[PDB]
């Protein structure tokens, strides 16, 4: 622009520039009105704001923290500032002032920022971890739990470590507790509350809990353990009932897989057979190209539970995707 | 004749590694005359140094990525060498303290700002280019890269990726290097991955750090920043930014006419590492590329 | 420089949307005595961009056909031009303008003349008229023989005067023209033969369309035809061997369907039943035509994609969603 | 006496109906005092007057569409209406040669632009005032727009559309009405259109001149325009825009606080309809806004 009068039409050509990915040119036009002996102090403040979000769209992250830590103790920007901060922690991996920097937000007001400090330490408790320090791992762990109790990471991770100290009955009291702090991601604790419950050898319980588990809509990796032990215990044609059952009400591709499994397992052959056997080799291959888990806010698709979604950064947005499609 | 060029002023900048995830602390500092761009790990108690040289890269998945003997790596040394090649520093001494230098946005424009915030010295000493005598060519299937003989450095890069978000725009772009140009054109593009192929590369240890603010993701169809493309064909203006860089491994400003065509960052120095094993096909001049002295032109209304 | 500093100006206040602003910036530029030829015909094309991006169709024309004159703008003020006559629906000259593209040197829009053709034999068309559609559609295929719109026209029309061996003889170009589209003639194209009264003819041309992977239609097709000339056994196979080489859900649902026929009563059979109400439900709802350079999915064919506003670049999805 | 205004000279300007998708000629003309905007099509035998009055409304599935008794109708008379009120024409006479108003880039800017151009004028004459005396309110169950007495023009919008790409944006907008608060805040929003109900909306006969360039074409889960949005939160800016363009159908800018959830153009014609029949609740009033003045900015020429 340049025609829009002063200071702020300086922001505005820095903004244009900074969008453009000229980043010299913002960084210098923001310093040069910076460094500007005639600013009042909002306007100082709103140059040092803009400053430091050059930076950080530039990469530069420290220089970014040294401009913006300097908006903290302001009223106006205070909230800003600190969501900008929290930001750069998260990125340059710097778990601890991250979760400090959420913690001044969240006595400032935002509540909504107590999942991330649950992470945070969750990622705290996993760097440990990998050092082979479960003590130190479960401090953290605990830590994180007492910021926020709603977040299954926590649980799963106090499940992980506890598995690896081998107090398992510990491990279950942890994991089960996913059931009431998330349902939707129930079916992350089955592949771990499995290996706990032959530990202990609690057979009777673990089907009792398989049981549960599927009468509360967790997925169908519950419907598919359970269907596997079933045809253990008490045979297969004759307790093929319940996958029959489980299947009207919640109809998965991996689940009739199972059914269609079960009738080729016991069938007449012939033309019958032929059929059964071209389809149950398409319905399972979909069942794994398909993907597993979404991301609720940005329609991200992975493989795999990613915690910390990489298109929109965002905590706790990844979840197993529900109906004709996976678990 | 034009002089060598060092940094007046160590300068430090924290960013996150791309392929690690990392915080890198570089620090790019100067050096005297005739001593040519080292790289350097600090994190390390001894202090251990890689020349540039062309052989010096050994692993190139994604990013030129140097390797020492015993297997320490700085890797994406393909966009800060591609600012230093524009601005033509023929002495610097880099550090990090992690094994990759950071990606800043993505593209090599934050490391132009560094470098020009530290201010560009002229010593009083002769710049070696490394002149072409002879045209040497590499191929690696369809991709191919040749070198000819010129008087200065042009590229002529190419791209075919068989994708509807970059085969929209041109998929060629040639210039006359220098200086003013290359911070003009050039020294913005943002290295660009897919979004269908991030969930396989950070399980494959790449792109642990990468995100929407340090690289252009095309998901199957479009672009998905919401900023959206710096430029036009900003996907053949980068791949050329690679090869700038790539190119300057051998420590010297290169003088010829490069052309490529889906060029990578393995063929890029497999064509150096064969243009430096004959010795008839390059030689040691001073005084013959174009002008590296950048223009303080803008200044409008 | 001074005059630079306008133009880019501009631009960014067209960008931001201000169009009050640019065209006004722009047309004072314009206006002033200092502007050199060049530098005048650059405010000329930028004033068209901003009436284009405005949406003043009626200007942003008077603007670009100042600049189909000068050798430097005339490839971007003819393509502006063209743009500019398929937005407002008016084909008559929007063919003058490619024509005249053509006649430059750019060469891909044949296609898009067969389309502008193609679109005012379908004006034509509907208002009984069909002498003038033929005629608008030959002179189509005239200026473009790989375009599968100007054969399927043609057989519509066909159909609608009477003749029926020119329909098809016309409509099996479709396979020579471009093969994705095959699955479009073939409804129309099996009346042709019915009526016709050669049904020997459409079975060998349905073995053929499957042998050559036509797609899922034709799969289908030929699985009715074989059924009910052999009975079902035999339909079963042909479809069990096509679903093992070819993998397609509308396919496989019709195995599902075979497979129902044949069952003893159990409870088993109630499963494949709650199976087909879901798997019918599924590929009903998939999408079936998806463009191959902006991912629009649509369920019925367009063949000016509204989303890139690209022409012929909505083909049938292949794969295991739907065709 | 903020006195009544009109155009200069007769202005034209072509463009693409955005719900049928026919080239269109709109024709912007003055009028004399007391005039009122009256609508007319022109390619009809004589010309079918549409004097607007929110009667006329008949037809709201997504455009404020007139509808005499003949089944003439002008549809997406919307943005039109707000860049009027926008510029508080009382008297222009408008003319479409195809049933339906331009869409230009989907909002009002182009048609702030052709007024500005045209010149306002202003006449020797009073300018006729809706004021609201008794707070008047409407419901179409979780939608709801409310009138409320006021000293002046304010609109106060909020909308939620439960989607994961508007979400993220402002959600609610406010503020009090005037000729430079609209032309800087409300003219350039544009017409905000999710992907998904084209096929379906192009089917039905609705969206048939629709493109990228006349609209955010908002997908699943983020806006597919290359550009962007013109305001952060652009989509209630939008939507306020409507909502004036709705109100404005009356035929003279209103005096009150309109405060609005979800409202759309069935709802916003439903309550203009329900204030102005009840009798007690509106009055005729003058000088009540600060509207006008449209200050200009520097042209520097470097
Ligand atoms: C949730 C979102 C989070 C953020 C994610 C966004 C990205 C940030 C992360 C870092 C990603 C980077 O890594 C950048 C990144 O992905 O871009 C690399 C890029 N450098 C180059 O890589 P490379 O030279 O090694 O080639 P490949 O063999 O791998 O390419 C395979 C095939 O491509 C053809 N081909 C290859 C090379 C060439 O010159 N021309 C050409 O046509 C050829 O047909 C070949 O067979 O090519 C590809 C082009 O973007 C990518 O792989
Ligand atoms: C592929 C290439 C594409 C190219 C370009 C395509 C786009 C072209 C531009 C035109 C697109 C049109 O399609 C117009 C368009 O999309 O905008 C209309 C918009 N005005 C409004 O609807 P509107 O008020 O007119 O009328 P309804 O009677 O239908 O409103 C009541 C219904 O809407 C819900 N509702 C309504 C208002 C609100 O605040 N919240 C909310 O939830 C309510 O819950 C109920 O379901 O709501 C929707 C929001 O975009 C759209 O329908
Ligand atoms: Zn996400
Ligand atoms: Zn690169
Ligand atoms: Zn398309
Ligand atoms: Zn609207």
């Amino acid at each position: 622009k340049e025609d829009t009068g002063t200071v702020e039409a300086h922001l505005t050509l820095g903004n244009l520039f900074r969008s453009r990915g000229e980043v010299d040119r913002a960084i210098r036009i923001h310093q040069t009105l910076m460094e500007s002996a005639s600013l009042t102090y909002e306007q100082r403040l709103l140059a040092i704001q803009q400053l430091g979000r050059d930076y950080m769209a530039a990469g530069l992250y420290d220089r970014a923290e040294d401009m913006f830590n300097q908006l903290t103790d302001e009223t106006d920007f205070r909230i800003g500032a600190l969501q900008q901060l929290l930001q750069i922690y998260q990125a340059t991996s710097e778990w601890q002032k991250a979760i400090d920097v959420a913690e001044r937000l969240v006595k400032l007001g935002k509540d909504k920022q107590r999942v991330e400090i649950a992470h945070f330490y969750c990622e705290l408790a996993l760097q440990h971890m990998a050092s082979d320090d479960l003590d130190r791992a479960m401090t953290l762990l605990k830590k994180g739990a007492a910021a926020d109790k709603n977040s299954a990471r926590v649980s799963i991770m106090m499940g992980r470590v506890f598995m690896a100290k081998g107090e398992y009955a510990k491990a279950v009291e942890s994991l089960q507790r996913v059931i009431s702090q998330d349902r939707e991601l129930v079916s992350e604790t089955l592949e771990m509350l499995q290996t706990c419950y032959q530990q202990l050898g609690k057979t009777a319980e673990w089907a009792e809990f398989l049981q549960r588990a599927v009468e509360e809509n967790t997925g169908a990796d519950a419907e598919l353990m359970l269907a596997d032990i079933i045809e253990a215990r008490d045979g297969s044609e004759a307790a093929q009932v319940y996958i029959t059952r489980q299947l009207q009400r919640h109809p998965t591709m991996r689940v009739f897989h199972k059914l269609m499994d079960y009738h080729l397992n016991e069938a007449e052959e012939g033309r019958a057979k032929e059929s059964l056997m071209v389809l149950r080799d398409m319905v399972g291959e979909k069942v794994r190209s398909k993907p597993r888990y979404r991301c609720q806010k940005c329609g991200f698709t992975a493989y795999t539970l990613y915690w910390h979604c990489p298109s929109c950064r965002a905590w706790s947005t990844i979840k197993p995707i529900r109906g004709l499609d996976g678990l | 004749m034009i002089k060598q060029r060092t940094l007046k002023r160590i300068v430090q900048a924290t960013g996150v590694g791309l392929h690690t995830g990392k915080k890198v602390t570089l620090t790019l500092r100067p050096a005297p005359a005739n001593t040519g761009v080292i790289y350097r790990r600090t994190d390390l108690n001894p202090p251990v140094d890689f020349p540039a040289d062309a052989k010096s890269v050994r692993d190139t998945m994604l990013c030129t990525c140097l390797v020492n003997e015993h297997d320490v790596r700085i890797s994406t040394v393909e966009h800060l060498n591609a600012a230093l090649a524009g601005l033509g520093i023929d002495n610097i001494v880099i550090e990090v303290n992690a094994p990759e230098i950071p990606i800043m946005d993505g593209s090599a424009a934050p490391f132009v700002y560094l470098l020009l915030d530290a201010g560009i010295d002229e010593l009083n000493c002769a710049k070696k280019f490394v002149r072409i005598k002879e045209t040497v060519r590499v191929e690696d299937g369809d991709k191919w890269a040749e070198f000819k003989p010129y008087n200065g450095f042009s590229l002529d890069f190419t791209i075919d990726f068989n994708h509807p978000a970059i085969d929209s725009s041109n998929q060629r772009y040639a210039m006359n290097f220098s200086a003013d140009a290359f911070m003009r054109q050039i020294s913005r593009a943002r290295t660009f991955g897919f979004m269908r192929d991030i969930e396989y590369l950070q399980s494959r240890g790449l792109c642990l750090g990468g995100s929407f603010d340090c690289a252009i993701v095309v998901d199957d169809y479009r672009v998905l920043n919401e900023d959206g493309l710096r430029f036009e064909d900003e996907f053949v203006r980068h791949k050329m930014l690679d090869a700038i860089g790539d190119l300057f491994m051998c420590g010297h400003n290169i003088i010829g006419a490069f052309t490529a065509y889906k060029s990578g960052h393995a063929l890029n120095n497999k064509l150096l590492q064969a243009v430096l094993a004959k010795q008839e096909a390059w030689e040691y001049v001073t005084f013959q590329d174009d002008a590296e002295l950048p223009l303080a032109f803008k200044a409008p209304s």
